[PDB]
């Protein structure tokens, strides 16, 4: 199904309106989903919700036709950031097979983290099995949109190089890796790889050699 | 009090059944509803089917003409059916238990009411992935390190999706660290692990490498020192 | 030719029919050039052609006229009165039969209030007895009279349609326009009637004893639904705010009493028809307009309009 | 109607009917009178 993207400031509050409007008295679930992860339903029944969930996530009751149904979420957090689904159910439409669209939360105003590159060189026993990958672990770093560039020695490396798009960590961060692929010849015969991490204006080095 | 656990075979060729199973724990099985959602990469959340306590099954139309969903009352474990599988069948199937919501509107003797399900507690989920691709198991090497300092676990040239870490067997669980992995174009999945330990640490706490790829049914270990 | 489809499925089996949404060809302004509109059609108006084909009720057998929706169906109560010269004498005799030597007589120059409701079987917005519950047939002890019970006490009904229609204005030529159902804000529920169970069980009794009368104190009587007819008359069809209910009454006549609830009532499941016949000659009819909003009247019944059989 | 295509001004509103042309429009004086009594 389609994303529709929504942006809220940090600590604001967001009105999420749902996909479809009801045709008549309804009963609308809203699913919390971020991906890769477990659902969790904010709200059952038109304005109930379960326990374990903050009485800042509240919805609009069916109490005369026509309001409609619109998530609320007060006091928006980093951790705000998922899809929420509008699972709508009225006595018109049939059964409501569909969870819906998708309203792609992301919280603006989230302080900016730098970096923190680690770079590895390859280890005893891959280069005892004829191969050698170097790679460069980044993490902390938001927003979660970095460059890496390899280096052999001064001349820059782009064949052999795999990268991660930045993926959310549990603390609201995000984290990437970088494999360069290179055979055990290479890496003897040159005298440093670098891992350059570009983050927002600012490039990060950390480089390693065969000692 | 109650919570569900996914199991799958992590990869199915194209056109055949897939299989998977769902346990309860705390509660009964046959006295609540049952929902299996999926959700594919680029694709929202969709909803596969459900059963009641009666056992009575409903199929979504989008995918009824090939799911079978089923129950075993003898413990709390459902199983799920998917036939004539294609690569757009790879997701994340989870596992979650429907609460059944009578919405009345006008009047009950008429019939003025519907039924709305919703899913109060769900599983972690099972990866699946449909590719007629072979499985593989991973190939572990140590990354030793050199405030503090950093070592690391790379697992590397595995097939499919995910692999499970852990360090020592456990114990070790503040700074760790575990990447996403990265499909080369040789197909094959590149993972890394890493902690952050103190310094002074090195000599002589033990870090041994816990690494788990289900599909391949090859769990390793390995250790890390400079 | 109509073209129907159920309005919104899903409901409760049998009910998605009872409501059509009809499209069909129209004339406009222009005699050349035509027009695809739809309206809302209630099946009680509508028949099949044997496909989803319907038409309405009436035009096989009679013409059909829409009524001017500025005036109002609304009974307002009226005085018939006796030219000059001439005299009206009421029979105040609190327990009179209506024929026979009435011993308290008054002249007057008009009649008292007389709201021209026309119902079937229960008699709405009527006047009481002062005493007991009189019963009045010409020939009682023959099955053919119907009885004509009058109640002292009001045995309050509550009727209502609860779909909020809206009215689509069709202009079907030069100053000609008519007035479709558009569509229902809202749920699509069923019309019916509220009658308490007490008040209508203590009222049926007091019908039992002065039915006893003519029939013995050790007799058994018993109450039935309508044994047939036409749909005006196996009902409570009546007028309620504009639109033309048709209750179904079994729920009413469905008690057996001997020789010798307190908290909930009865409700009446009613149908609604817009194209209703004339009750004297045939060949017309009329068609009732949408009403727009939620439609819910509140009136006494008075009286009812029973049948013998000939224990 | 938006081509040269026209029709009647009366046709969205009115129904029109045309006076039978042997009537004549011509005003005549008329006399108002009261009833006997009057
Ligand atoms: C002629 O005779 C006719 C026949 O009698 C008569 O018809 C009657 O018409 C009226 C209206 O036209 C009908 O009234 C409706 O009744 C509905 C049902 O209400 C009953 O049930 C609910 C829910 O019951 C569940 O939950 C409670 C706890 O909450 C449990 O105790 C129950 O056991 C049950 O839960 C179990 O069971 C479920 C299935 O069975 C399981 O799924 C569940 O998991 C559990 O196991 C009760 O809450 C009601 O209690 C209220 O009423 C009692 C008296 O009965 C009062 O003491 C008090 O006021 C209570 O609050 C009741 O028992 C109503 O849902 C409906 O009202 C809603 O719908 C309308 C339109 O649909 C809305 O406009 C309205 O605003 C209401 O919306 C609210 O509620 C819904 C439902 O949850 C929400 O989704 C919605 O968001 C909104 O929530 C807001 O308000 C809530 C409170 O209102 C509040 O809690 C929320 O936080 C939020 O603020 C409507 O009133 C009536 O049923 C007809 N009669 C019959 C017999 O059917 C006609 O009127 C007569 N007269 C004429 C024609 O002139
Ligand atoms: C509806 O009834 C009608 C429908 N359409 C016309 C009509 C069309 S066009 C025309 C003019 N035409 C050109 C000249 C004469 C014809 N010539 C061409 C020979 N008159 C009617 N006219 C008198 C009517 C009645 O009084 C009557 O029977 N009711 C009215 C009151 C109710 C009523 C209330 N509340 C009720 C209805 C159903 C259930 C319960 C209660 C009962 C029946 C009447
Ligand atoms: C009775 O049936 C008619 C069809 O013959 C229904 O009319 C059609 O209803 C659909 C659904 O609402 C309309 O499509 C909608 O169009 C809007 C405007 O572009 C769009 O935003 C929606 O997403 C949807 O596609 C359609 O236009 C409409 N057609 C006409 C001629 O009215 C009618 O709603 C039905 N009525 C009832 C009471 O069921
Ligand atoms: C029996 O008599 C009572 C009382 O005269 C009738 O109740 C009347 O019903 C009409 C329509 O059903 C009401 O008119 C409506 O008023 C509301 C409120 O202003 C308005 O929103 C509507 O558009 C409509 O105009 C009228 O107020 C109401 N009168 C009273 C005193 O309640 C009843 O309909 C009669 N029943 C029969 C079968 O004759
Ligand atoms: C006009 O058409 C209606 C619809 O068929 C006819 O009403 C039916 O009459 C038959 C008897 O011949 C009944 O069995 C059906 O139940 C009636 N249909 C109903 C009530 O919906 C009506 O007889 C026709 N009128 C004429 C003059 O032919
Ligand atoms: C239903 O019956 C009650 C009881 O007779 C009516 O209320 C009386 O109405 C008369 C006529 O105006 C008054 O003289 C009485 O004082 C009223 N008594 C009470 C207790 O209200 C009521 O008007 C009737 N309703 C309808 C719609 O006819
Ligand atoms: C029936 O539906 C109409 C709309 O189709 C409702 O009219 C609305 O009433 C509200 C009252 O708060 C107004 O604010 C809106 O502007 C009205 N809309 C239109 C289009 O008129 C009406 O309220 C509904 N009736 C009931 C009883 O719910
Ligand atoms: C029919 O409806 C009327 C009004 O909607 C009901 O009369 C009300 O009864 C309550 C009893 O709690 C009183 O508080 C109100 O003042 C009454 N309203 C009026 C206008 O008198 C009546 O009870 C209903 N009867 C049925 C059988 O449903
Ligand atoms: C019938 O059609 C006429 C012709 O367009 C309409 O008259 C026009 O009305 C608009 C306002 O909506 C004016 O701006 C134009 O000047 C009018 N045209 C004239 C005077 O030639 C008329 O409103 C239509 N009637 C209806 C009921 O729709
Ligand atoms: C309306 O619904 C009834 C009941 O489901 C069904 O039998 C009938 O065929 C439906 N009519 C149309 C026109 O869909
Ligand atoms: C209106 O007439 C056309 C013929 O031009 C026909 O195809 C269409 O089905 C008609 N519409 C209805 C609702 O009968
Ligand atoms: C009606 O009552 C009068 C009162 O005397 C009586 O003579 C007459 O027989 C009664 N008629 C019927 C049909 O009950
Ligand atoms: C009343 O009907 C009965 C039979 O139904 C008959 O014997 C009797 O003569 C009738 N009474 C009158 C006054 O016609
Ligand atoms: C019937 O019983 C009533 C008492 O309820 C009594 O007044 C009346 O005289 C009795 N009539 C006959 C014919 O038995
Ligand atoms: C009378 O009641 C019987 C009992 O089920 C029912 O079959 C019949 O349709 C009813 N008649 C009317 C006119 O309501
Ligand atoms: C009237 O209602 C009874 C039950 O309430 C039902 O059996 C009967 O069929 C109904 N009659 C009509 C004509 O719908």
């Amino acid at each position: 199904s389609y994303v529709r993207p929504l942006s809220v400031a940090l600590g604001e509050t967001a009105s999420i309106s749902c996909g479809r409007q009801a045709l008549g008295s309804r009963a609308v679930q809203w699913y919390q989903h971020r991906p890769g992860q477990a659902p969790i339903l904010l709200i059952y029944n038109n304005q109930d919700r379960p326990s374990g969930i903050p009485e800042r996530f509240s919805g609009t009751p069916d109490i005369n036709f026509g309001t409609r149904a619109t998530l609320t979420i007060s006091g928006v957090e980093a951790g705000d950031e998922a899809d929420y689904y509008c699972h709508m159910w009225d006595s018109r439409s049939g059964f409501s097979w569909s969870f819906g669209g998708a309203t792609r939360l992301t919280v603006l105003g989230q302080p900016k983290a730098a970096p923190s590159v680690t770079l590895f060189p390859p280890s005893s026993e891959e280069l005892q099995a004829n191969k050698a990958t170097l790679v460069c672990l980044i993490s902390d770093f938001y927003p979660g949109a970095v460059t890496v560039a390899w280096k052999a020695d001064s001349s820059p490396v782009k064949a052999g190089v795999e990268t991660t798009t930045p993926s959310k960590q549990s603390n609201n961060k995000y984290a990437a890796s970088s494999y360069l692929s290179l055979t055990p010849m290479q890496w003897k015969m040159h005298k440093s790889y670098s891992c350059q991490v570009t983050h927002e204006g600012s490039t990060v080095e950390k480089t390693v050699a065969p000692t | 009090q109650v919570q569900l656990q996914e199991s799958g075979p992590g990869l199915v060729k194209p056109s055949e059944t897939l299989s998977l199973t769902c346990t309860v724990s705390g509660g009964s099985i046959s006295n609540y509803y049952w929902s299996w959602i999926r959700q594919s990469p680029g694709k929202g959340l969709e909803w596969i089917g459900y059963i009641s306590d009666s056992e009575s099954t409903n199929y979504n139309p989008s995918l009824k003409s090939r799911v079978i969903i089923s129950v075993d009352t003898s413990k709390n474990q459902l199983s799920l059916k998917l036939n004539s599988v294609t690569a757009a069948d790879s997701a994340i199937y989870y596992c979650a238990r429907a609460q059944q919501g009578k919405r009345i509107y006008g009047m009950v003797s008429f019939g003025e009411f519907f039924y709305y399900y919703y899913m109060d507690v769900w599983g972690k989920g099972t990866t699946v992935t449909v590719s007629s691709a072979s499985t593989k198991g991973p190939s572990v090497f140590p990354l030793a390190p050199s405030g503090t300092a950093a070592l690391g676990c790379l697992v590397k040239d595995y097939f499919p999706e995910p692999v499970t870490v852990s360090w020592n067997s456990g114990a070790l669980t503040s700074g760790v660290h575990t990447f996403p992995a990265v499909l080369q174009s040789s197909g094959l999945y590149s993972l890394s692990s890493v902690v952050t330990v103190p310094s002074s640490s090195l000599g002589t706490q033990t870090y041994i490498c816990n690494v788990n790829h289900k599909p391949s049914n090859t769990k390793v270990d390995k250790k890390v020192e400079p | 030719t109509l073209q129907c489809t159920n309005v919104t499925n899903a409901i409760t089996d049998d009910m998605r029919g009872e409501l059509k949404n009809c499209s069909f060809n129209m004339t406009t302004e222009l005699r050349d050039k035509k027009q695809k509109v739809y309206s809302l059609f209630y099946r009680l108006d509508v028949v099949q052609i044997n496909n989803k084909e319907y038409r309405l009720i009436n035009c096989n057998t009679s013409a059909i006229t829409q009524a001017c929706p500025k005036v109002s169906f609304e009974p307002i109560p009226i005085h018939y009165c006796a030219p000059a010269g001439f005299a009206i004498l009421k029979c105040k005799d609190k327990k009179f039969n209506g024929t026979g030597p009435c011993p308290s007589v008054s002249t007057v120059q008009c009649t008292h209030g007389i709201k021209p409701v026309v119902s079937t079987q229960l008699l709405l917005n009527g006047s009481l007895a002062e005493e007991e519950v009189m019963i009045r047939s010409e020939n009682i002890t023959n099955n053919a009279k119907n009885i004509l019970v009058q109640f002292n006490t009001p045995v309050q009904i509550n009727c209502t349609r609860p779909n909020n229609n809206t009215r689509k204005s069709i202009r079907i030529g030069p100053g000609q326009a008519f007035y479709a159902t558009g569509d229902i804000i809202g749920d699509i529920r069923q019309a019916h009637c509220n009658v308490s169970k007490a008040t209508w069980n203590e009222t049926l009794g007091k019908v039992v004893k002065q039915l006893r009368k003519h029939f013995g104190n050790n007799t058994i009587i018993r109450f039935a639904n309508s044994s047939g007819g036409d749909l005006e008359v196996t009902t409570h069809s009546f007028n309620c705010g504009g639109e033309f209910f048709y209750c179904n009454t079994s729920g009413l006549f469905n008690s057996t009493w001997i020789s010798n609830g307190s908290n909930d009532s009865i409700t009446l499941p009613c149908r609604i028809k817009q194209i209703i016949n004339m009750w004297q000659r045939i060949g017309q009819a009329m068609y009732a307009p949408p009403i727009q909003g939620v439609i819910r009247c509140v009136s006494n019944i008075t009286g009812l309009i029973l049948t013998r059989d000939g224990t």
